[PDB]
């Protein structure tokens, strides 16, 4: 019934730590990620095949294990305390928030 | 058998088509006419590139030749039975593809030395 | 022992390659007027124990067919007649719900000192109203483009053309029959040319292509991706009989010093809608089989066929080139049913068809072609060999799959005909160890 | 160039709104698919549908958008349109125009560029 | 050393680059496209002219050959030390340039006689 | 001496950029005397 | 630029009708501006022109 | 014929003119 499930929803990490954000893909397939700030349009971070998006200075990376794709944030650079979303073709996830 | 019919044959057996393969290398500015002119030029240049190299090597005029370059273990450490008798040419070409330029360069240098030395001995 | 380097020339190996392919073939047809014949027969070599990857979605032979059809089409059309002198106000009323109009106009003659009022018959879909007076009309595309009338001597018959490799190159063919479009093919052969492929212009149905050997084969790069085209290749054709039963006059006027322009002249008898007659039983049996195969790609859901909600008219309606005429047929009725997993198997299906004379294949920006009028009556018939379908998104957890006619991208038709072929280059020189120096 | 986004008006229930986005010739003609999405406040991101830049063919993320929303494109004016009929308060959301240039097949759906976005408000 | 790097070397020493020099002899109707097509045709024809002549002479397949034509004093009366060891090839080619056609004609006639006579003796 | 801006002939600018180059053709075949027949 | 000095070349310095080409070994910097904020306007002058 | 007056010592002028449209009428 649920195509894409977002986990953990909310994380709290101090600067210098590494975030681990993830989503489960119903019926597998590839999964991509986007970053959003309030009042701003989202931007591509990584391809669904884990290639980094152009414009990203090697802060984001990830891989998929079975159905679960995990995206990580290197050293929680402060500029990246953004809401993140998962996408699997036509479906989007619920979104994950980052606090301190 | 036919062209490339030896593709699945072992390298040794496949020598039976060397002539056959060689034969397929050689055969108003409208849309098709322009493409045809370019095709003729391409075919000729490709044919000649192979002939020039065989001309540098002591190979031109033959389908099979040997020069004074040894074959070492970094390229292949297999017995001839596991090369000539248990592999096809495509498998082989891929297995040693990282040495294509090396081997060819070694062939040219050895041949250059062989021709230079033999000719000097004849002149001396 | 010791080994020596030995050199062999004439080695039966190859690499992937893209090269330029040329034409061959078995009336002044735009595609065949300046080409060469095929060999009496192609040869085939079965490459026993050879397995190779094919990919119909990345086939550069498709890209060349696209480039050639555009260039060939344009070469034929270029030296014809410019219609700019005719971009004047038309004055008409209709002669079938107002579809055909008889319009007068003010056009300068070959004599620069004189003007001649003249008349031409047009189809409604090629003209638009001017300044709301319900009588004045303009050619629909003249505001932005140059409309050129094709020379009447040019035939558009889609004579099949074989694509042939130049020396030093070869074409490999996949003989799996039920090949899914990519990955390895374990039964392959070497040929010099492809079979002849007919350059048929079409949108929703694939007409006059090849048939599958054993079953309807449905191919998609990714069935999960609702934005991609699904290509359905049938193993049995469906028969379609198309007629434009109107006895026409070809009339000509001059629009300059040697510039002849052809229009529809006096209609003999009454006016009737063009129609395409599709056998109903054949269409119904075909859909049953398509559905069985579509069900196999999804979790055994009920399948329903629907019509498109939008797109250019050239996309929404099924169109084709008939006896030089351009038809736009209402296909809604062909895709208006729900098929079930427990379902199993007499009259005619009729599609009303509209006619247009001003068309723009390949969307050339700033250009359009005007089809000539054809006198007498037109009849043609075709074989339906496949379908371009798409899939309705938003249906996850809806318990049914919904499909619609897709298509409109001509390259999707060429991907079917060139489906089985790949281009490689011959690499005759290589080395191996030997016993002798 | 970031997609130029118009709109941001206020409508009464039952009203229609037309929203459009623009790009340059060089971006438009290298784009295969234009997508529309919706972000109602606090609800997350919902996909609406797409328009193919070549044929004008369309699709949707829901049968309800298919029934009420007409999507299209313009080749000479490098724009795209989202025509929404039957507006209700439940449709208040930020809407966005975004491009996919990624004719990469099985790789997946990607958005190279998202435009600024527009806020459509429906109220009595 | 590189292409023509032997140009300042003596004629004898310069034999070290004969292969190198030979290699540089072999490698949509827009302004540049037309010029490129003509360039390819020219390169091929030039290559083949040299090969045909070497084919007439008993030279094809080799970089160095000899035929039965004596070298007389009207061409050069220098010792080999003042030819091969004290001159470069450009100096030499200029020194005897008025005999290019003569020597070549003598080579063809002598070779024609050598092939004709040897073949008749084999047939007889 | 009195000097003025001249120019206007575009080839005079190309003579500067192409200043250092010359085109030659390769003549790979030639003859010489030897000791052996 | 020239490598060591300004090099002045002429086929014949004596011939006042010939061009003297001066090649500098150091460049001189030139900054050009047209400081007018313009609008590009288009009109049609025919059917697609 | 262009019809104008200047808008920098008269360097730039804004000129009207009578030109036939894509509509021949
Ligand atoms: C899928 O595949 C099918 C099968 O190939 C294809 O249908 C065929 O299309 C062709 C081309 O449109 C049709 O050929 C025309 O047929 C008519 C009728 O001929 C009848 O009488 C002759 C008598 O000898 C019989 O042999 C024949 O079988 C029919 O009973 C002809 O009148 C047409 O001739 C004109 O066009 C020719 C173009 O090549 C010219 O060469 C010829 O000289 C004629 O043109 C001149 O005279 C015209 C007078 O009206 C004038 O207007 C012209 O300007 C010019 O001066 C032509 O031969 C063929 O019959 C179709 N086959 C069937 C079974 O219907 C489908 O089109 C294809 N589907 C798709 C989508 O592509
Ligand atoms: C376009 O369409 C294609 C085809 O439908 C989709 O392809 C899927 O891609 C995903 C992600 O790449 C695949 O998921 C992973 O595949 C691995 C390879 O599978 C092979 O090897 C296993 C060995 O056990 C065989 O069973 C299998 O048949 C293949 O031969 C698996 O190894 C992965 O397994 C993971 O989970 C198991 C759990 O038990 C662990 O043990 C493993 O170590 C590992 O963590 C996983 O399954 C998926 O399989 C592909 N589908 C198919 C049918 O092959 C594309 O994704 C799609 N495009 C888009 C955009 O969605
Ligand atoms: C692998 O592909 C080859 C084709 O490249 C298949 O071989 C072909 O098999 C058909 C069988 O029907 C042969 O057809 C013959 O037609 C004549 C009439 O023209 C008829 O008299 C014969 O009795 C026969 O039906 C066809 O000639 C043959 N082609 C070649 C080149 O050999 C092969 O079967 C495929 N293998 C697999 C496992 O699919
Ligand atoms: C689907 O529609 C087609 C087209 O109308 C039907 O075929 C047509 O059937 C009629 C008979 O009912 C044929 O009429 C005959 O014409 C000849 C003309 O020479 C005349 O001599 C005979 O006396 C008779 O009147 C007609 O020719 C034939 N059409 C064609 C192109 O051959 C078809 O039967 C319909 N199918 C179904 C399932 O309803
Ligand atoms: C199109 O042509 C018709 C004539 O064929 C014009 O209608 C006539 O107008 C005159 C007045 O100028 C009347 O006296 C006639 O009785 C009208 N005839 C008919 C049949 O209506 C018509 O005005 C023209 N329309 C345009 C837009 O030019
Ligand atoms: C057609 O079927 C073949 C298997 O017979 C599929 O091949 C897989 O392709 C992927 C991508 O190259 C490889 O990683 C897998 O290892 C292949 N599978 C096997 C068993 O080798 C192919 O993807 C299918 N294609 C379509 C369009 O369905
Ligand atoms: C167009 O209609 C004709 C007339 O029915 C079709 O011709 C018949 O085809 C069947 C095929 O099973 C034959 O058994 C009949 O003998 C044919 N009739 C005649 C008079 O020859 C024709 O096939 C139809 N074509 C299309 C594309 O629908
Ligand atoms: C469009 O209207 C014109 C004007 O009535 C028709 O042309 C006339 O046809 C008759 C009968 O052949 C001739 O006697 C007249 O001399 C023609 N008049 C002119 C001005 O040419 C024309 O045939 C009509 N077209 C259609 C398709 O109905
Ligand atoms: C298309 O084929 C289907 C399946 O054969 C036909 O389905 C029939 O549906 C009616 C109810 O509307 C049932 O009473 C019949 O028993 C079904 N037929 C069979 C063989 O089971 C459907 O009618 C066909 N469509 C057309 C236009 O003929
Ligand atoms: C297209 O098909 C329709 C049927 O759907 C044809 O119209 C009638 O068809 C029935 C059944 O075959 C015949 O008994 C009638 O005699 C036909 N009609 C009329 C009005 O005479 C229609 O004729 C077909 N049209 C074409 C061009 O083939
Ligand atoms: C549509 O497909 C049918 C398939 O049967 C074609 O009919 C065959 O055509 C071949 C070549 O002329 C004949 O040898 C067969 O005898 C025909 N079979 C039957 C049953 O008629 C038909 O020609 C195809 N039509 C088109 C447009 O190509
Ligand atoms: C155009 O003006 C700018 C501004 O003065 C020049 O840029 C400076 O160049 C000097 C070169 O010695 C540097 O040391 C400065 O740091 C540069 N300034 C800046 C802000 O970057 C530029 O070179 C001028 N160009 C020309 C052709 O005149
Ligand atoms: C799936 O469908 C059922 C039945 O209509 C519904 O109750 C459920 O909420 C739906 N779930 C999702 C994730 O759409
Ligand atoms: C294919 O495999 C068989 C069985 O090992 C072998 O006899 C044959 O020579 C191989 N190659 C070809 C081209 O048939
Ligand atoms: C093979 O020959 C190359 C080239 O001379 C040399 O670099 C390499 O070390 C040799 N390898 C072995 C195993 O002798
Ligand atoms: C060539 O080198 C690459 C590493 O750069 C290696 O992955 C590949 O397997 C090598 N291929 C062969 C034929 O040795
Ligand atoms: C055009 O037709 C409409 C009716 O569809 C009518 O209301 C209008 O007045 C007509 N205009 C002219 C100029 O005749
Ligand atoms: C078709 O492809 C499948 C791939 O799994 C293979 O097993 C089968 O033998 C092939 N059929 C042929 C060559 O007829
Ligand atoms: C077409 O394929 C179906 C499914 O495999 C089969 O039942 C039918 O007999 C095949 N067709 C023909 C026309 O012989
Ligand atoms: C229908 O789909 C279900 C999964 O939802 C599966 O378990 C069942 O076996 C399928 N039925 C058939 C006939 O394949
Ligand atoms: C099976 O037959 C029943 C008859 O009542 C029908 O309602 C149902 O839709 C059919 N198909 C499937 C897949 O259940
Ligand atoms: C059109 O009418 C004329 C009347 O003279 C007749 O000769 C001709 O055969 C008819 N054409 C058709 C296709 O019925
Ligand atoms: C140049 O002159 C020197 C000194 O006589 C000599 O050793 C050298 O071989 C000559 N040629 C070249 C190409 O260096
Ligand atoms: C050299 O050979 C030519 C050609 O046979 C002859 O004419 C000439 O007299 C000879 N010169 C000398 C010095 O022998
Ligand atoms: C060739 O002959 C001319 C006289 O016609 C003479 O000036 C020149 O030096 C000669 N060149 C050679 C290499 O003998
Ligand atoms: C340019 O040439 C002059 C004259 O030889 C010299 O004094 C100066 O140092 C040279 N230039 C540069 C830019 O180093």
């Amino acid at each position: 019934e649920i195509v894409l499930t977002q986990s953990p929803g909310t994380l709290s990490l101090s600067p210098g730590e590494t975030a681990s954000l993830s989503c489960t893909a119903a019926s597998y397939g590839h999964m991509t990620w986007y970053q959003k700030k309030p009042g701003q349009p989202p931007k591509l971070l990584i391809f669904a095949t884990s290639k980094r998006a152009s414009g990203i200075p090697d802060r984001f990376s990830g891989s998929q294990f079975g159905k679960q794709y995990t995206l990580t944030i290197t050293r929680m650079e402060p500029e990246d305390f953004a809401r993140y979303y998962c996408q699997q073709l036509e479906f989007f996830g619920q979104g994950t928030r980052l606090e301190i | 058998l036919g062209f490339l019919g030896a593709a699945g044959s072992t390298m040794g057996a496949a020598s039976m088509t060397l002539t056959v393969q060689a034969r397929q290398l050689l055969s108003k500015l409208t849309v098709w006419g322009i493409k045809q002119l370019q095709a003729r030029v391409l075919a000729v240049e490709r044919y000649l590139k192979d002939q020039q190299l065989l001309g540098i090597w002591g190979c031109s005029g033959k389908l099979i030749c040997c020069t004074a370059v040894p074959w070492n273990a970094s390229w292949s450490n297999k017995s001839l039975d596991n090369i000539w008798n248990n592999m096809t040419w495509m498998e082989w070409e891929k297995e040693i593809s990282n040495y294509t330029n090396l081997i060819y360069n070694l062939i040219e240098e050895s041949q250059n030395q062989q021709e230079k030395n033999e000719q000097e001995l004849l002149e001396l | 022992e010791e080994l020596w380097v030995t050199v062999y020339y004439g080695v039966p190996v190859w690499k992937e390659a893209t090269t330029t392919l040329f034409c061959a073939s078995d009336r002044n047809v735009w595609a065949t007027h300046a080409c060469v014949p095929t060999d009496p027969s192609p040869q085939e070599v079965v490459l026993a124990n050879v397995t190779e990857n094919f990919n119909m979605w990345k086939n550069n032979m498709v890209e060349q067919m696209h480039e050639d059809i555009i260039s060939l089409w344009d070469q034929s059309l270029k030296p014809c007649v410019k219609l700019t002198p005719l971009c004047v106000t038309l004055n008409c009323t209709d002669l079938e719900k107002g579809e055909i109009k008889n319009c007068s106009f003010n056009i300068t003659t070959s004599v620069r000192d004189k003007m001649q009022k003249e008349y031409a018959t047009f189809y409604k879909l090629d003209i638009v109203p001017i300044d709301n007076d319900n009588n004045s009309y303009r050619l629909i595309n003249c505001n932005t483009s140059v409309i050129t009338q094709a020379c009447p001597k040019v035939s558009f018959e889609p004579i099949p053309i074989h694509y042939c490799a130049p020396a030093g190159f070869a074409i490999l063919k996949c003989n799996n029959k039920t090949f899914n479009g990519t990955g390895p093919c374990t039964n392959v052969s070497t040929v010099q040319c492809t079979h002849g492929i007919r350059p048929v212009v079409s949108t929703q149905l694939l007409l006059n292509g090849s048939l599958a050997e054993e079953e309807i084969v449905i191919r998609s790069e990714n069935f999960t991706d609702n934005a991609k085209t699904i290509i359905v290749q049938l193993n049995e054709s469906v028969e379609i009989n198309c007629t434009r039963p109107n006895n026409n006059t070809r009339k000509s006027i001059h629009i300059g010093p040697g510039r002849w322009f052809y229009t529809t002249g006096q209609i003999i008898g009454n006016i009737r809608q063009a129609h395409c007659n599709i056998s109903r039983a054949k269409w119904n049996n075909t859909l049953h089989k398509i559905v069985k195969k579509l069900r196999e790609q999804f979790r055994n859901k009920t399948i329903v066929f629907k019509q498109s909600s939008g797109g250019d008219p050239e996309i929404v309606m099924h169109s084709f080139n008939c006896g030089g005429e351009f038809f736009y047929c209402n296909s809604t009725q062909l895709f208006n049913s729900t098929w079930y997993g427990n379902e199993s198997s007499e009259g005619n299906i009729t599609l009303p068809c509209r006619i247009k004379q001003i068309i723009n294949l390949w969307q050339e920006v700033g250009k359009a072609m005007y089809a000539p009028p054809i006198g007498g009556q037109i009849r043609c018939s075709s074989n339906i060999t496949g379908l371009l379908l798409t899939r309705d998104g938003g249906n996850n957890n809806i318990t049914t799959e919904i499909f619609r006619p897709g298509g409109g991208d001509m390259r999707d038709n060429w991907r079917s005909e060139l489906y089985k072929y790949k281009v490689v280059k011959i690499e005759p020189l290589g080395v191996a160890p030997t016993k002798c120096k | 160039v970031q997609l130029v986004q118009s709109g941001s008006g206020v409508k009464k229930p039952g009203a229609s709104v037309r929203v459009s986005c623009w790009t340059s010739e060089d971006i438009f003609e290298r784009t295969e698919l234009i997508h529309w999405v919706r972000q109602a406040p606090g609800q997350g991101l919902e996909w609406i549908g797409w328009v193919k830049t070549v044929t004008g063919a369309v699709n949707f993320g829901s049968p309800d958008f298919r029934q009420r929303v007409s999507l299209t494109r313009d080749r000479d004016l490098f724009t795209a349109h989202m025509d929404i009929r039957g507006l209700t308060q439940g449709d208040t959301a930020t809407y966005f125009c975004a491009r996919q240039k990624f004719y990469t097949g099985g790789q997946g759906w990607y958005f190279d560029l998202w435009g600024r976005g527009t806020l459509i408000v429906v109220s009595s």
